[PDB]
């Protein structure tokens, strides 16, 4: 009856994440946000094993076009990676040193379906009744960078539920120059908590800071069938 | 049986075949997506989507808010997946039934597990996974981009992604005129190969042709079996 | 344990069929205006059904470690019923007469969406019963390019009921929902009297006659 | 002596305006607001005599691309006109029909220089000392149509304020058809009437109905220096 | 006197006064652009255009095609040159706005006036003939969030202010009548290129604090005798 | 004297001289426009912000909130126009000092009087009215576009919309990385040939490989007296 799903988490750190109990290891990676080729944004869902690459580089596609010709490196393309939680440094990375800033995935098989579930609020979301759960976190929806930047994860995916909660997840990379860094441009998006509001309620301007910013974030949880 | 589907292009003006241990529902032409109001929204080729049973340069018809709706009124385009068939020497638009040789074919097979696909970032064809089938091999295709339109992509896990032939341009653009052609904005992107050693090395410049395939990632799509 | 979602097109929230299991209920959510970029959710998939209705439920967080609610112009959007159109923004609470409720249910088999192209509702694949029928609803856009577009296999490419202008546009820092005039649908044509790989044939269609110009459509599930 | 200034104006109708007082007519045509090529708009400001072409066109630009090649109606590119004060019609008039919904417009050369002054309110300003008025009307800023379509005239130019107020005073061409109509995505904002505010009050949300709608628009006057 | 318009920005809240025997016009604020229906329409900071009389957070009035019109209706937004005060940490709104605005005044000129820049730390010398109104720093192009925003015409005065800042202009969203400084606002300054030689590789530098404004191209607006 | 200045473009690698009753201020290199932020905004050709007296593949830098500036550290564009001279069969980016065999190089000149631009919409090089005298004829440039960052146009009436010579590829994209070349999304933009009886028929479709002048719009700059 084994129907062949797979799953893919994110560590979020420099060491490579585990697959849960009793699934098959399948391949581990690097954590790919989208691709800004030609200045478009194409992303992978993070809960898609396609966000889950296992060889990385500042520019992991080339570019064809018109006359049967082909290019790699040869413009001004940007790629975008989940980041981990090393310190923010003060100018752009090279080379070796983007090994520390990308975070770590895997993709395993599972028997039955994985969904994520949210609650807009500060608690926990329970999973549907006949499901077990596999790890909790915080609402991740959409992001925006620079130029056109941008995409988002779908609310379903375990995409949209990342363990820890980063104000800054992403990092952009320099493609033809091999270098990354991150920027006053990126934008994070993170389902809000709504327990002290009606489903109705214009919404109150707040600025939140620091250690308050975590009690403002939906949380969910990453549920599967037994 | 639970009944999981796919698509499979041919990239030709001949119907593909079902692989093997799957049941063909239909069989149609490739849509690749569609650019309705300066905005390109593709359809996932691994999906049943990508492939409607009647072609047309103009598939759909634009509707506002005074009850009235406009077909092929305007200029909006249509995307298609595109045949081998070399462009007149004129290099002027296609019209007419002469559409049929550049609209590649498709079919929709149904199975009863599920379908990946995995992309090898190297000129090595991947193999498929412990319990996994193969079905067709082929190169991993990432999107396609427009001008000032944005782009159509595909999820590095659907077997859409994994285009059995190469094309420098395999996407043709028509419009609600009724002809198709090629643009000079049209690109298309696909994973590069990528040695385990150039991880982290600054990308190297290089424009290759079309027939040096050794710079485009091998993929390999599976079935599982039981 | 494969998940179908549905939407009402209505403010009645739906039921799920036959057998199917409720597992929980929500709001129709369209796709998300955040920083001049649009992100869509999948009208067929549990994604698009979002327990909590706000105006704005998103958070909006920078680099220097501080996030910001309400405090920018972004927008959301919804799916909308079949209300009469107002004449200014619908504010607080009669708004909810502009949304439409969804539902997700657990499945057996797999569900997917087939299209016509044609007037006549397309009949299932062998070994697939239908769950409902619709119009092939494509693509949307609410002004300029900014909007998105339904996967034609996902259910969410079929609605059961047609409206030229089927979602709504709600400012989410001044907690107002409200149509416009540049709001757009996109919708499969019907393509049963016209000749093949022929320029197509331009029409400007009127009142009743649209939906005979509208691609039929059928979720199906599979035994 | 005369330094060569040049003045335009459109005439919103079907006739041909003439140049006012002593000022030598250099060429009449047509008032064309923007071309949109390859969904890119790029506009003529109305007060500069770009915005006046003599002869008529649905598509009267032609683009050129790599291999030196060029291609004329070959794409699915679109232009937008000043319009008349005709009836909006059905459906996208065709060929010799459009001419009655073009509105005409006149190139002049003054000795001095012109400029025009908003008033923000529903009275007409006054030319600064020293400088006579031209004609006034009602503050036209910028424009929006369908999918990147839009731009904006200069507050200094005359092009910034047209004597008519219309709630639809531009048209959509369709290029390669040949045909032209008006859609729902056109927007026209006009300068706001800010006599019942105070320079930091928050806006007062207003729907405007039949009517109603000429006097919440700013009005202008456009002066020469004698 | 020809009749020539010059326009000075002042930076801060106080009005600025014309220089020599220029007699003023009108004074105003600084306009930079409207984002209205998510298109950006700018003015040109040193043509009379960007300086405008009255403020107001949404000084635009949007009309469709049925002939109804809405005021504050939606999201569009107001952007305007900011001063050297201090950037809050909420939205400010109503009469606090005035510390974020920036001044300006229209001055009338015997002769043309330019500006010219120097690509270097060092003040450009005015050509032979010419006499200096002002120096200051190259001002470029502009962003707010995504795209959207603007550039400046590198002959027009706007092109060179005096008071260098990283984020020299506030966005005010108009329907609610409130401003406030983002982090996604980049500006774009004419970089010094005192070490380069003419067609070398860029020499990338993350420049921070005081020394920023070392890096940066200067300018020098120019006004001829006759 | 007023001193009205313009720009003049010698598309080739050579500098320009000023036409009759103008001075020349200084030279430099033809600048047409810069894409940041995926934002492409264009240098009018006929205005003096059209002529670097310094050419760099990335002249300008990014400053954002956190008070510090990043230059050449992202991947950001910039715009100029080119020379005739052929690309390399091997279609790669140009980099080092090849680059000065492809920009164009550009005068400013100052006169006493305004400068305009008439369009003939023929094949007819039109003549300008009386009282104005011509400088220089060539053909009519009306903007260049780029995948999804917009394009950069020119004013009709300006100097910079009658370029000398025509080209397919008049404008060369420049990268941060210190290397420019021609791509296939760039494209050019020009005023067609319409005969009065062509005004309101349909455009016929015509893909031309040779002999483009039948198809360009002729026109001319000129001076006042
Ligand atoms: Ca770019
Ligand atoms: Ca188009
Ligand atoms: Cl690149
Ligand atoms: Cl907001
Ligand atoms: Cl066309
Ligand atoms: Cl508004």
């Amino acid at each position: 009856y084994l129907t062949g799903i797979l799953i893919t988490r994110h560590s979020q750190s420099e060491t490579v994440p585990a697959c849960s109990a009793g699934h098959t290891e399948l391949w581990t990676g690097y954590s790919l946000l989208y691709v800004d080729g030609n200045d478009y944004a194409h992303n992978q869902d993070l809960g898609s094993p396609g966000s889950c690459v296992p060889r990385f580089s500042t520019l992991p596609v080339l570019s064809c076009g018109q006359n049967n010709v082909c290019n790699y490196a040869s413009r001004n393309d940007k790629t975008f990676w989940l980041t981990t939680n090393a310190a923010i440094p003060m100018m752009p990375v090279e080379n070796i040193e983007i090994r520390q800033y990308i975070s770590r995935c895997v993709v395993c098989e599972a028997p039955a379906n994985v969904i994520a579930v949210h609650s807009q609020t500060i608690e926990v979301p329970d999973c549907p009744n006949g499901w077990e759960g596999l790890w909790i976190g915080y609402s991740f929806l959409m992001h925006t960078a620079v130029g056109n930047g941008g995409g988002g994860q779908a609310l379903q995916s375990p995409g949209s539920c990342l363990e820890d909660f980063r104000a800054t997840p992403f990092i952009e990379c320099n493609g033809a120059k091999g270098t990354c860094h991150f920027y006053e441009t990126m934008t994070s998006f993170w389902m809000y908590n709504l327990e002290s509001s009606q489903p109705f309620e214009r919404p109150q301007q707040q600025t939140i800071k620091a250690g308050e910013r975590q009690s403002h974030v939906s949380r969910c949880q990453v549920c599967m069938k037994n | 049986s639970r009944g999981f589907i796919f698509a499979r292009h041919s990239q030709s003006v001949h119907v593909p075949q079902c692989p093997a241990n799957t049941n063909l529902l239909w069989e149609g032409y490739s849509l690749s997506g569609n650019v309705a109001a300066s905005r390109a929204v593709g359809q996932d080729l691994g999906q049943s989507g990508s492939c409607m049973m009647r072609f047309t340069t103009m598939p759909y018809m634009l509707c506002d808010i005074t009850n009235v709706c406009h077909f092929a009124q305007n200029n909006d385009d249509s995307l298609w997946l595109s045949t081998a068939e070399p462009m007149p020497m004129t290099m002027t638009p296609i019209q007419g039934r002469d559409l049929m040789k550049y609209i590649s074919r498709c079919v929709v097979c149904e199975t009863t597990t599920r379908i990946i696909a995995l992309h090898s970032q190297s000129m090595s064809i991947p193999d498929c996974p412990g319990g996994w089938e193969e079905m067709w091999t082929g190169y991993s295709y990432f999107m396609s981009t427009l001008d000032n339109v944005g782009g159509v992509g595909q999820n590095l896990v659907s077997p859409g992604s994994c285009l059995e032939e190469f094309r420098a341009q395999p996407v043709i653009e028509c419009h609600g005129h009724g002809r198709c052609n090629y643009y000079d904005a049209l690109a298309s992107f696909w994973l590069t190969v990528i040695e385990e050693q150039d991880q982290f090395v600054q990308p190297r410049q290089q424009t290759l042709k079309a027939d040096f395939t050794s710079k485009i990632s091998r993929c390999t799509v599976c079935r599982r079996r039981g």
